[PDB]
């Protein structure tokens, strides 16, 4: 796991130099946006169930995927699908709070492609679904916060793809 | 790596009932196979090896 | 940082950030101004903190700079002051981060192994960093000094 | 004679809120003695055994085994 | 199936099937014709069982079909009735299997998670399956209806 | 981990359709054959060690593989070979009792080819040996049960091959 | 016993006895009288089975009763005949009980360890028990011989 | 060998060979020439030992070469003598190695399992190896016979 | 692990013939050099830490690799580097005592190159460093024993490269 | 001791001592008189070994006797010489035992932690023991010096 | 765990004095007896199973204990009894080799009588059986080694009693 402060000080550490005024400026900028990041996290924490529900309904439901033989069919499969969407949204809010994509890159994305391909889970459908989550969560948090979140959602989409 | 050191030490605490700094001449465990490696990635193997 | 450590614990228990954790994140971000100010003071006075504290260390422990010691000679003593410089840098990083995980990640995991390989005395390194802390007390106001002192305390405590 | 193995462990027994990727897909070094017992346990668990290699040892050695 | 469970137990102890376990599968083999007959009448009357049970369920707790209920509107009510048909044929699979393993796998693990994600009340699902059980019992002979009822009872307990 | 009944209901479930009269015909056929299967299992179990001894004597013994440098030379390898043949027979009778090949694929053939080639076990020789087991087993269980035993023995041969 | 095996499995599963398991107990209860009669004829013909089967075993395996064999000497031969009586006794218990649980608990568990210490070849013991199975089959009807034969089959398979 | 055994222990203990282990491999090195000499005379009299020791085993065990015995008939007796020759070869390897490791790996891991599958009696195999030990000891000098006898003793103990 | 004696005996065992006259000569040669092997092992056991310290100072210190961003910078990475060098030296002495490189192959080199590549360890720097170890240890044990030691240290170098 | 190590390993693997281990203890028993003689001369010359080796150690590591060093002042120097005497005694124990087990059990388990609590440098302790090794080897014969020096070598290796 | 040498040196270690001449004398005595100790251990290692068989026949067979209801009756209980005799004989050879009874007290006789009381095992009959073992093992190893084996066998008897 890494964050904005950790990234700045890590870059300075690789440089072998004390915190420069430019590095302090980068830290100040992250501090400036940390306020908005906190309230966005609170909002989607409360509405996380609604967000997953809305995205699943928007793209996943009333389809051959959840119809028999579509791999989302079976109650266990449906629970696993919404569980993965919960995972993606929770890790997205962690990355949004941190201001860094490290958590997604290491905790989530690695090996996920291999497991999904081995199991037969449709990565295209997952990407579509988390795209729908991104739209819903942007509406709830607001525009500025949605910009902050959407990059991490797209990062996860690229990892799946 | 922070958590990995904690979990390695915790395995000592459970398996040997105490931290092993007393009662060992040198540290006689290579935790490198468990740490950032798949040789003893299974703690089910690190505990057994100990 | 406080933010990353809170996220890590919430990640382990599979919970979105609790309202109190969100408050702590908000508070740390807001007081970041004071944090940066303290770090700015320390980096402004990197030269005297290291120089004065290292001289105090040599006086307190003459054996380290004695013949047949780890620091004998100006070349070795220069490297010793370089180590003290590195630890002060880590302390400033830790103050900025608001947590000691950067300090630990960089320079307290395995210090005994490294220094014993070099032959350097680990308690002597701890006493040098104690000297840096004492020098820091004068440079920083009482309220500020307590904040920086805790990071110095972690470094010396891990060193021993 | 450590065997390097790659395996999956899908589990229908429960739906896990905590991390499951680590246990689900893994590569481990299993010694020759353990491999039969572990092979039976993972095969019973129904996970697909993706890959096997003889990481240590030789394909055939009459004596001088690790 | 009991055949599956017997093989699993013997495999766990690394033994060929003991004579008692072999006798178990022998008994189930002879019971198969009776079990198939019970499932056959269920599938023959699948439409009638689903329909009147669904109307009874909506009558029991009309909030489901009232505005604000999860199944408000003809399309929503149609999909819930489809779920009732799903669970009935799950029970038919369980009846021919002789154990509840097929029912659990197809439609139980994570029952709460699925229907609360949909927003559907699981107690209302329980009442719907109860209505299905009553109608099924009417179409079964009393001796036969005990066997099918047990699978229905397991399903409603799992719904809760 | 499936039997004939599980396979029938699972296939119908994959279609999503209810139980059909043709599906019940398959179930009826398995039930009609069930008692025959059970007695075969008892005979196999009682004579399992003798089946292995006779088949090994007729297939592997007094040959180059048991001669030095032949992969079954050395007591350790001989013991492993006879154990593996024992396990093949036991899983074969499990599959026969189930009336399905699912157990063979799920618990035997998975990884078996990969491990055997990793150690360079002679797969052709093993296939010949289990064919010898097949005819010994056919004699003991009878022709009726032997045909059912034969298909699962050949299924294992296919997996090794 | 069927009851003890069903209750063991249900205890591990922490469930009140499943309806199917109760049904098996019901069928075992009804077939108990036939089991008792089968056990009765075996114990009535205890003497003939032992002597006839033992002579068959010695014909099949002259080595055991030869000098340099385990049973050579009338006394040693008699104690082996006693072992055959013991195993027939366990098989009668098993026929009444309905499972191998009594057979395996009383004997046939540490069988290899005991017989390795005694020096007897356990396959030869199995041959003797096979001869007992043949004689008992002759003394039973085809149906009854099948039930008793299964327990004899378990014993010989475990010996091997 | 002793050297590989010491290295294995040191690798597990994560230490360089202790002075005790170094001392032991020293002594093995010093007696290596005598070990080679003992192996040389054993292979010189390879055929004599096997032939006469096997005949002694057959003399003490009429059952072995009688009907119902594993080595019944000329061909079967020849194969039994082949096994005796194999064990002699392993003993020479073990004497040269200075430890029982090659003997154990090559021809003692599952010796009972292999012979059980074959139907061969393990105590009779042990008696044959004892006869081989006696013949080899007569060929060897008193000091040499003692060294070779120990490896023979380990083999027969494992046979038991 | 295989000793020189173990390997020779293994070759004879695979043939199935008793120890050949050439096999006896090989065993005699190993016994001839065994006492020298023991002496060298004792010497570098006593000076193991000093050998590592000297080699690290000779090539790994006051260089870019130990300076920030060079993979040996950071306390944990420095400790890992020194313990890797002691691992190499300890397995080298095991191989020297054994008279065969089998221990190096089975317990050291396997996966070592790939894991180093994944971590970003500079393999060229490590190879030069263990070459420096070879020089120091050769001086301590002596030229004759050092020449024997070098083949195993070079074996490690080749596996790393 | 070698005997207790062999018994410990045999007990851990639950088998009687192999002939290799038995031969190992036999050869150690034979050389026991030489071992006792080496210990006897070491204890006879214990005073001068400690004294002159300590002087060499002080020359080798002046920082130890410099101000701030652990052995600064006659009292502190006296206790360090006492430690050197203790380790010589342990070495005589280890030579008599034939194994480094007594040395490890008495003065090498937690040696790092004891010394860090004391504030004493472990590598300097190792250098002092190296000096003791040199003096002892000079007193001993070439063959005797190799064995006793090896025990000293283990101690210094553990100190490192 | 202790032996004769370890006990002597530990006794001197408590004092802190170097090994004095009386302690050297005790060590010399152990070295003098060590050769016969080694020979005896090798002898009963060869006859381990036979010693157990003879003792079991001498006292534990054709008696009420092995008859039904006697506690050696039941095949499991017979295996457990001979296992315990194997245990006792192996620990007796450990104690004889060491020259100290510390192994017996540490690993055999602690909590042994209580477990036997709970199990229902007759402590008297076990004592008789190991007495028979003592006779057989004394005959095999010889008289003086027979005296040495006897003291440790008696030690085991006393612990059981
Ligand atoms: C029924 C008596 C109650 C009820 C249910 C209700 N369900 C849905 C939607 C879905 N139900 C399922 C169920 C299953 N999927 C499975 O694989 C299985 C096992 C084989 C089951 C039981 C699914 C997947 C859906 C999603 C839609 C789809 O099938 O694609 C709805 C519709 C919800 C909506 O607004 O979209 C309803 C209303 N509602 C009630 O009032 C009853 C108490
Ligand atoms: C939903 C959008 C899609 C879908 C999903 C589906 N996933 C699985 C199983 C797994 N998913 C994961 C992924 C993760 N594990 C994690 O810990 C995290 C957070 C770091 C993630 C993202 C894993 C490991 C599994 C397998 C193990 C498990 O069961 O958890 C399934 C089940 C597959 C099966 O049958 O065994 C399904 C169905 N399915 C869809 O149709 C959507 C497109
Ligand atoms: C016998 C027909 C041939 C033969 C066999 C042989 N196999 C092995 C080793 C292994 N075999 C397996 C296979 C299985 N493991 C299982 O759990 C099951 C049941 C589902 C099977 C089929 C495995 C895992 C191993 C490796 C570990 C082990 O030994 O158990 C060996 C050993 C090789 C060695 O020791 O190096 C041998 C000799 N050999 C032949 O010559 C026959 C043609
Ligand atoms: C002789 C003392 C006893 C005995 C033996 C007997 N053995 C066989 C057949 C085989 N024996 C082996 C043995 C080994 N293979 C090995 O790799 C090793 C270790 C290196 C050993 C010891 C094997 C493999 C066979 C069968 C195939 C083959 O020859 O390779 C027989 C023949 C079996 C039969 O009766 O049909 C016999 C008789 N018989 C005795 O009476 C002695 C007590
Ligand atoms: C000074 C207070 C004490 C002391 C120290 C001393 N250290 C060295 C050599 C090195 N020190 C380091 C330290 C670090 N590396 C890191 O990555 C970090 C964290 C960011 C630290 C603190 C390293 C790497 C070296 C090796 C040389 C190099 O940098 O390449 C020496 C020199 C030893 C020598 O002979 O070369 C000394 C003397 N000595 C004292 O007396 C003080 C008590
Ligand atoms: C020193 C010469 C150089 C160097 C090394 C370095 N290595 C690692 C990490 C690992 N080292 C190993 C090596 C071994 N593991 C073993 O079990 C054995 C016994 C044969 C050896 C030799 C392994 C497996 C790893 C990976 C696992 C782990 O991370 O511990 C590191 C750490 C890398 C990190 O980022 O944390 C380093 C730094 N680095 C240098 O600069 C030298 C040139
Ligand atoms: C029998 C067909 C073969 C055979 C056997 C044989 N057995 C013995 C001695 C004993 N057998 C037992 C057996 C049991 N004890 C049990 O508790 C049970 C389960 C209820 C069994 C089966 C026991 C205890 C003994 C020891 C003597 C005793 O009972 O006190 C012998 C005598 C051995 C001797 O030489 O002393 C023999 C010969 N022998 C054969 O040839 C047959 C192939
Ligand atoms: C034989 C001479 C007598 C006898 C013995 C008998 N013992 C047990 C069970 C146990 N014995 C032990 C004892 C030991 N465990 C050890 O690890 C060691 C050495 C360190 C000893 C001496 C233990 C622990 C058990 C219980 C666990 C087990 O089963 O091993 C039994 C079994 C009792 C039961 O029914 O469970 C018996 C019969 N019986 C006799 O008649 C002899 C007089």
């Amino acid at each position: 796991m890494q964050d904005a402060i950790t990234a700045v000080i890590n870059a300075s550490d690789v440089q072998g130099k004390y915190l420069d005024t430019a590095a302090m400026e980068k830290l100040k900028a992250y501090f400036a946006t940390g306020e908005l990041r906190v309230r966005a996290a609170s909002v989607i924490s409360a509405n996380a169930a609604n967000i997953v529900k809305e995205a699943v309904a928007k793209s996943l439901l009333y389809s051959d995927i959840t119809r028999p033989g579509g791999n989302m069919y079976t109650t266990r499969r449906y629970a696993a699908c919404i569980r993965d969407l919960d995972y993606y949204l929770r890790y997205a809010t962690y990355a949004m709070l941190a201001g860094d994509p490290s958590i997604l890159d290491e905790r989530v994305l690695n090996g996920l492609k291999e497991t999904y391909n081995s199991l037969g889970v449709p990565i295209a459908a997952t990407v579509q679904a988390i795209q729908a989550m991104k739209e819903v969560t942007a509406s709830l948090v607001g525009a500025d916060a949605g910009k902050e979140m959407g990059i991490y959602f797209d990062y996860i989409c690229s990892g799946l793809s | 790596k922070q958590n990995l050191q904690l979990v390695i030490q915790a395995a000592y605490r459970q398996v040997f009932e105490r931290d092993v700094a007393p009662y060992i001449v040198r540290d006689e465990f290579t935790a490198l196979e468990s740490k950032l490696s798949n040789g003893e990635i299974t703690l089910k193997e690190f505990i057994e090896a100990l | 940082s406080v933010v990353t450590k809170s996220i890590v614990n919430a990640d382990a228990e599979a919970r979105y950030l609790s309202p109190g954790e969100l408050d702590r994140i908000k508070n740390f971000v807001s007081t970041g101004e004071r944090r940066l100010r303290i770090a700015q003071t320390l980096t402004e006075n990197r030269e005297r903190i290291v120089k004065q504290a290292g001289d105090q260390l040599f006086q307190k422990r003459p054996d380290v700079v004695s013949p047949g010691g780890n620091a004998y000679g100006e070349e070795m003593t220069a490297t010793c002051l370089r180590d003290l410089d590195y630890y002060l840098r880590l302390v400033t990083y830790g103050i900025v981060a608001g947590d000691v995980t950067p300090i630990e990640e960089i320079g307290l995991v395995g210090v005994r192994e490294m220094y014993n390989s070099l032959g350097t005395p680990i308690p002597a390194v701890a006493e040098g960093i104690r000297a840096m802390k004492n020098v820091a007390c004068s440079l920083l106001s009482a309220e500020d000094a307590a904040e920086a002192g805790s990071y110095f305390d972690f470094v010396i405590g891990a060193m021993q | 004679r450590m065997f390097k193995i790659t395996a999956c462990v899908p589990s229908q027994t429960r739906i896990r809120t905590q991390r499951e990727l680590q246990n689900t897909y893994f590569t481990k070094l299993v010694p020759y003695e353990n491999w039969f017992r572990e092979q039976q346990r993972i095969q019973k668990m129904g996970g697909k055994i993706v890959k096997v290699e003889l990481f240590t040892g030789k394909p055939g050695v009459n004596t001088g085994l690790a």
